[PDB]
């Protein structure tokens, strides 16, 4: 639950909880991020916050 | 009591202990005062008082 | 702990470094003296002998 | 005589030698100990816990490596790049002379222009100061091309300007006079009319192949100094008729028809050269220094000397050929595009002048220049470092370091070894000096020093225990077992694994004793 | 003169066969076969060889010249 | 004791290591369990 | 603050206090400062850190000394150490110490009956650390032979 | 006030004349009077630090004050690394003074103010183009 | 203790045992701590003074204005640590002393010049340890760390090893004496905050105020802001320090029979710094003055400043910054030193 809230957190979802398994969604989702930030529209996590 | 090189206050960086001491040696002073007024057992009312 | 009374000044090198210096009067009253209990243990097992 | 030859300098002495102006002093140092196996006494000196002259046996080495490591904790943990350099010139143009001496010159040839100054056409050109008893005072570093104002010999008085030049010009100077005839310099083909109303100002841009037409990518435009007859007048002394190769951006002032005096400044061509020398310090640099690591983009040298050319134009690296005016001229060395040239085409080099700028690598150094050079600038720069932070260290000890570094040659003549074998410089100094005092010299052999990082040069150990004992065990030990390799221990870490003496101090008896009953009756 | 080895380094300027002398003339002491040649001031025989080495009685020289002369006497 | 010097090394023949070797070890046993005995 | 409240127990309001030096009588000059701090103990005890070692139990594989305190210890002369040593001309003492002190068998008891006899002379032999190695690299297919000549 | 740029050179602000031209040889006078006392003053800097940094260093006993002494040292040599970085860039500016093409924009042919250059003597760009650059950079780093 | 780099806060040592008769020599010879005074490295000496002793010397030998026994003419240096000794004299009071100094003037013979020198009382009573080769001018000055280790080293050239020793003892003794004598400590109040400390604060923070006016006219981004900023701060930092030792060093406004007069101040904390016993300027700047700019951990300067001092109290967000520096330094120091030693290790092995 706490990896899913993370997750749907960093793609700017309204949805708290979900299913554990990756759906193809999330999977797509991911990659239009990385390019967005590849792109500029975003910034760069640092692996410091607490 | 106890004999302390004066040399390790101003290299070491911490000064708090010298306004330790100064503040220790005021509540030791209250503490004598209180001493010497209970051995001449003066009166309940002039040690309340202080 | 405990708190006693310290002067600050260099009393012919003996607190030459970081080493402190102290008074017969402390251990005359036995204000830094520890209790420590330490366990021995003797097993007698059986050898084939 | 003051000093009889080789004498231990002792304080008195070098008080002695202070109330006098001695300047410079040759002192044996350990690098060049000619002693195999060791070193001798004398060249090393005194510099100990007692007072004297070295005693035989002593364990010079790892006294010298315990010196220089037990320091280096003082140094930060970084690469500070303070890069200021406080002291200047001053300024870039003029020089200022701080104290009141004689001005001397060294390594120059002037011209004497028309006004009569000594314009300086030579590179390694620098101007010391002789003080009252004869020392240098004051030196200073002049760059090719400075108007002088006095010449050599002339007292200065304190604070006088001496030299003036523009910083961002580097001139071309005529040294004879006649008409300026233009070879090659042709509107359109090999230059860019930019031109000026009456005065006669141009900005003429000598362009490269790429942008030169396709007809002009071989034409080397020039400009050539003839008289009113019409023969090529020769740069006075010499034989060779002045060519001045007109290199890029060669802004010629003084248009074809304008009798140039001898020594009037021929055509203005901009270089923004670096003028200020980072700092740089720190532990690392040091460890970087001594494992000799090859640096960033070296600046480059020059391998035999003779009369400097270009050659292919633009591929990708312009070409500098150097032809020997006695020996063969074939050597043609490739450079890139991105390297600034200091020499003109048509000038006569010699070898190991500096050809661009930025750092030298050391093995360059000891290649060209020889080993001298490359042991006082590996001790200059080290030491540098350890006085940015005010460690003291004596130079022997780095000394002894860099002889450990050149412990190896590698052979290109024949004789008796491989021909190409990287091979210990005192089995070939012994080899050679056998030849050559029996009849036969087969041939040879010369050899080449090599330098190596510490690292390397530890991996280059000939007992095979030492190098198991701190090298990858199994590469050393399966190389020595194959080769059979067969071990007489004669060093420390050897005989400590076996517990035997060690040969250093209060032991080199014993085993000078065993020397002398091993191979004896 | 258990304090600096100065004088000795002066006879021999080796300093290092200084300590082999020593030891070879403070063993010859300490198995019984010779006494001391400086009146003892409750030393141990290192500093006694040490004292013997500063003052010229004792060397190289007179250690293996003394020593070959009372071998040639042991002789008879 | 042997006073050396010079320690030599080279690849191991089969017939030197016959030759260290004083007998063939066949069985993978160790020990007896019941005595410790070889 | 402070200095109110010393005020209030009638003490210099500066902090410090002329003191005279127990042994002579005399006064210091300028006045130093006293008073009060709290102070700890720390279970850094010079009972436990004390530690000395003559002869004692040695170790199976590699005869050399126990290392620790519940067995009597023995002190380790590293590569550094022997560094330090070796800068020195001081031979004779490295190998005692290398040898007969830790790993030579039959030079530490020679030396043990020596000593107690009040002879003082050596014998190292080969350190048995020196012996398991030949044995280990033997124990490949590589032959290490002590040669002579 | 004595703490501004103009303030280490003798020099107070300009101003400029009703009919005076843009570049003339007094303003471009000032400048390189201005950026050569900067310098001058940030090299001296330099050699009082090292001095400071020649005398103190020594071998401390205790390794909670060998870091004490060495995380001042970090701080100081990281001001002087900047101030070193930026003895280039006044470099560069001294030599575009004495090129006689000094105070227009490097993208676009505008002039910079003369305000500005009496502000940041440095400037290589307008402010238009300066923030333009400064968020196109920042953008394309994070 | 200056060869071990030991320290005093329960570090260790280990003690062995030379077995051997041939084992004692060498010991005694070679590795005696009497016989290595002098570092491998460079020629000086290794075992000079290191605090407490200088901080005595310091004190011992310094001069003041004006004390007891003003101008008086003593017959010796022993008749000065009578005087001394009785309390009718300051330990540091200006006087004319008759002292015979050797020289080793001819082919290593001493000669007697004696006469009279303007010195101080404890000068003179230091005089009486120095060997008979030194000349007089070697104690006659303030005598500090560096003079001191100048004044050892001559000692060795002139006269040689083992006076040089005696000489050392007999340094070490006086100084922990006279130190132990002069009775130097710590108060809250020797650290003096300079009076103009707010005054160059109120300056830079209203520079700041300009620049902040100057941005919002549109000169400079937000860039050029914080650079400029950090400068003047930089600036202002250095002026406070240097403003803070000023007031400090010379204040001692001791007065002579009738007018008055500055001199080296007798704070305790300032010759504790000057002598080098222990503490730099910077130190003392830390806490008498304003600690500067610091640094976040990546590297970037923080733009406002501290302004407290340990004198003072410092507040959360300043001890938060002060935490990112030090811990920062402690981490990167183990590494460092375990470093050096593969440095030292691999620079071993090819030697
Ligand atoms: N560091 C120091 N040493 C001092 C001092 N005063 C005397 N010594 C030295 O200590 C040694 C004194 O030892 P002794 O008097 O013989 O008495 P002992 O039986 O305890 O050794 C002498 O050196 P020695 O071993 O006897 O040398 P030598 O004269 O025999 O050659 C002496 O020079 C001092 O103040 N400081
Ligand atoms: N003392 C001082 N230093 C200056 C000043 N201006 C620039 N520097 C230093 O020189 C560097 C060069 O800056 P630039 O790349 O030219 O950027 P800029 O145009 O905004 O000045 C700066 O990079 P930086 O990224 O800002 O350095 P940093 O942030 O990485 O520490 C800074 O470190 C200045 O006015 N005063
Ligand atoms: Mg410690
Ligand atoms: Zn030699
Ligand atoms: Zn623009």
């Amino acid at each position: 639950a706490v990896g899913r809230m993370k997750f749907n957190r960093s793609l700017l979802r309204e949805e708290i909880e979900g299913s554990g398994i990756l759906s193809k969604d999330d999977i797509i989702d991911v990659m239009k991020k990385l390019i967005d930030i590849r792109n500029g529209k975003g910034e760069v996590d640092d692996i410091d916050h607490l | 009591d106890i004999v302390l090189n004066p040399l390790g206050v101003p290299s070491r960086m911490n000064i708090g202990q010298i306004l330790e001491t100064h503040l220790g040696m005021a509540a030791k002073g209250i503490g004598d005062k209180i001493n010497a007024m209970l051995k001449q057992q003066q009166e309940v009312a002039k040690l309340r008082e202080f | 702990g405990q708190n006693m009374r310290v002067a600050f000044m260099p009393w012919n090198g003996y607190n030459f470094e970081d080493s402190i210096l102290v008074s017969e009067r402390v251990v005359q009253e036995d204000r830094f003296t520890t209790i420590h209990i330490q366990e021995l243990a003797c097993v007698s097992r059986d050898t084939k002998l | 005589i003051l000093v009889p030859r080789n004498t231990l300098l002792h304080e008195q002495w070098c008080d002695l030698l202070e109330e006098n102006s001695v300047d410079a002093v040759k002192v044996r140092s350990v690098v060049s100990c000619d002693t195999d196996f060791g070193v001798c006494a004398h060249c090393y000196g005194r510099d100990l816990a007692r007072g004297h002259i070295i005693n035989k046996g002593e364990a010079i080495g790892v006294i010298a490596a315990q010196s220089i490591g037990e320091p280096g904790t003082q140094l930060t943990m970084r690469t500070f790049h303070i890069g200021g350099a406080a002291s200047r010139a001053a300024a870039e143009s003029s020089i200022q002379v701080k104290n009141k001496g004689s001005i001397k010159l060294s390594n120059v040839k002037s011209v004497v222009n028309s006004s009569g100054k000594l314009v300086i056409t030579s590179r390694n050109t620098e101007l010391k100061l002789i003080d009252e008893f004869g020392r240098t005072k004051e030196s200073y570093k002049v760059p090719y091309g400075a108007v002088l104002a006095k010449g050599d010999g002339e007292q200065v008085a304190g604070g006088e300007t001496v030299a003036n030049w523009d910083p961002h010009t580097m001139p071309v100077i005529t040294e004879v006079s006649g008409f300026v005839r233009f070879t090659d310099m042709i509107d359109g083909q090999t230059i860019t009319r930019q031109t000026d109303e009456l005065t006669g100002l141009s900005s003429l841009v000598v362009l490269d192949s790429a942008e030169r037409t396709a007809g002009g990518k071989d034409l080397r435009p020039a400009l050539k100094i003839v008289d009113a007859q019409g023969n090529d007048v020769l740069i006075p002394g010499t034989d060779m008729p002045a060519q001045y190769f007109l290199p890029g951006k060669a802004i010629v002032q003084l248009e074809d028809g304008v009798q140039i005096s001898s020594g009037d400044t021929l055509a203005r061509i901009p270089q923004e050269s670096g003028g200020t020398k980072d700092i740089t310090g720190g532990l690392p640099r040091v460890a970087d220094l001594f494992e000799a690591r090859r640096p960033k983009e070296p600046a480059i040298l020059a391998e035999i000397s003779g009369i400097v050319s270009f050659g292919k134009e633009t591929k990708g690296k312009r070409r500098l050929v150097i032809t020997p005016v006695d020996g063969s001229d074939p050597y043609e060395e490739m450079i890139p595009k991105w390297r600034q040239l200091n020499v003109f085409e048509g000038e006569r080099v010699e070898r190991g002048d500096v050809i661009s700028d930025g750092p030298e690598a050391p093995h360059d150094i000891l290649r060209l220049r020889g080993v001298h050079a490359v042991t006082r600038y590996i001790v200059n720069e080290v030491q540098d470092v350890y006085r940015l932070q005010g460690v003291k260290i004596n130079d022997k000890h780095i000394e002894v370091i860099v002889r450990q570094m050149l412990r190896k040659a590698t052979i290109v003549n024949a004789g008796s070894s491989d021909f190409l074998e990287g091979e210990q410089v005192e089995y070939s100094r012994v080899k050679i000096a056998n030849r050559e005092l029996e009849a036969n010299g087969k041939v040879g052999a010369t050899y080449s020093r090599d330098l190596l990082g510490i690292t390397k040069a530890s991996l280059a150990t000939e007992s095979f225990i030492s190098a198991a004992s701190f090298q990858e065990t199994t590469r050393v030990l399966t190389e020595a077992a194959v080769a059979g390799k067969r071990d007489e221990l004669r060093g420390l870490k050897e005989n400590v694994i076996v517990g035997r003496l060690i040969p250093a101090g209060t032991g080199y008896a014993y085993h000078q004793d065993r020397m002398r009953r091993r191979a004896a009756g | 003169a258990r304090v600096t080895v100065q004088d000795a380094v002066e006879k021999i300027g080796n300093r290092f066969d200084l300590v082999l002398v020593a030891a070879r003339r403070a063993r010859q002491m300490q198995v019984g076969g010779k006494d001391p040649l400086v009146p003892e001031e409750n030393d141990k025989t290192t500093v006694i060889a040490l004292r013997e080495i500063e003052e010229g009685l004792i060397n190289n020289q007179i250690l293996d010249v003394r020593e070959r002369q009372e071998q040639q006497e042991q002789e008879a | 004791t042997e006073e050396f010097d010079a320690i030599k090394i080279a690849l191991a023949s089969p017939d030197m290591i016959r030759s260290w070797s004083f007998g063939e070890v066949k069985k993978p046993e160790t020990i007896n369990y019941r005595t410790f005995k070889p | 603050e402070i200095k109110e409240l010393l005020k209030l127990g009638d003490l210099p309001t500066s902090g410090q206090i002329r003191l005279y030096d127990g042994r002579t009588g005399e006064q210091f000059e300028r006045p130093v400062t006293v008073g009060y701090m709290y102070m700890l103990k720390l279970n850094h005890l010079v009972d436990d850190k004390m530690h000395a070692r003559s002869t004692g139990s040695y170790s199976l594989v590699t005869q050399q000394p126990l290392g620790g305190k519940a067995q009597f210890g023995g002190q380790r002369f590293g590569e550094m150490e022997v560094w330090a040593l070796e800068a020195y001309g001081a031979a004779y003492t490295l190998q005692e110490m290398l040898t007969v002190k830790s790993d030579d068998v039959n030079g530490r008891t020679k030396m043990y009956k020596n000593i107690v006899d009040g002879n003082h002379q050596m014998e190292p032999g080969m350190p048995e650390s020196f012996n398991v190695l030949l044995k280990e690299i033997r124990s490949l297919g590589i032959n290490i032979e002590l040669e002579d000549e | 006030s004595s703490l501004s740029i103009l303030a280490i050179a003798g020099v107070e602000p300009y101003q400029e004349k009703p009919g005076e031209e843009y570049m003339n040889e007094a303003q471009l006078a000032h400048f390189r009077r201005i950026l050569e006392a900067w310098r001058n003053q940030l090299r001296d800097e330099v050699d009082r630090t090292v001095t400071h940094m020649q005398d103190e260093a020594a071998n401390f006993p205790d390794p909670v004050d060998r870091a004490a002494q060495e995380e001042e040292f970090s701080l100081e040599l990281r001001n002087r690394d900047r101030e070193r970085k930026l003895i280039k860039k006044i470099e560069k500016t001294l030599k575009k003074v004495e090129d006689e093409d000094f105070g227009y924009c490097e993208s676009c042919g505008v002039e910079i103010g003369i305000r500005r250059l009496e502000a940041r003597p440095t400037a290589d760009l307008c402010i238009d183009c300066k923030t333009l650059a400064e968020i196109r950079e920042k953008q394309m780093a994070g | 203790c200056a060869a071990y780099n030991a320290d005093f806060d329960g570090d260790q040592m280990a003690v062995h045992v030379p077995l051997t008769l041939e084992a004692q020599l060498e010991a005694r010879a070679l590795m005696m701590s009497t016989n290595n005074i002098l570092s491998p490295a460079n020629g000086e000496p290794i075992i000079v003074p290191s605090q407490d002793v200088v901080l005595g010397l310091y004190y011992m030998t310094r001069d003041c204005v004006n004390a007891k026994g003003e101008g008086m003419v003593l017959t010796g240096p022993k008749e000065a640590e009578r005087l001394y000794r009785s309390g009718l004299a300051s330990l540091h009071a200006r006087v004319k002393v008759r002292i015979t100094e050797y020289e080793k003037d001819a082919n290593g013979e001493l000669v007697a010049k004696t006469s009279l020198k303007d010195t101080t009382v404890g000068r003179a009573i230091l005089w009486m340890i120095v060997p008979k080769g030194l000349p007089y001018s070697i104690v006659n000055q303030a005598l500090g760390k560096k003079a001191i280790s100048k004044m050892l080293n001559t000692c060795y050239r002139i006269l040689g090893l083992k006076p040089t020793v005696i000489f050392a003892d007999q340094i070490m003794y006086t100084g922990f004496a006279y130190a132990a004598r002069s009775g130097a400590s710590v108060g809250i109040d020797d650290m003096v905050i300079p009076e103009k400390k707010h005054e160059i604060i109120s300056e830079a923070e209203a520079e700041v105020a300009e620049i902040q006016e100057q941005f919002q006219s549109g000169l400079v981004t937000a860039g050029e802001r914080y650079n400029k900023v950090i400068d003047i701060w930089a600036a202002a930092n250095d002026r406070v320090s240097k403003a803070m030792m000023d007031n400090l060093q010379t204040e001692t406004v001791i007065n002579r029979d009738g007018q008055e007069e500055k001199q080296v101040s007798f704070n305790s904390i300032y010759m504790m710094a000057d002598s080098g016993a222990r503490g730099s300027a910077a130190q003392i700047r830390q806490l008498a003055g304003m600690r500067g700019l610091m640094a976040k951990p990546d590297g970037s300067i923080i733009e406002t400043p501290i302004t407290a001092n340990f004198r003072e109290g410092l507040n959360v967000l300043q001890y938060f910054i002060s935490t990112h520096g030090a811990r920062k330094g402690l981490a990167d120091t183990a590494l460092k030193t375990a470093n050096s030693g593969y440095l030292t290790r691999r620079l071993v092995d090819v030697a």
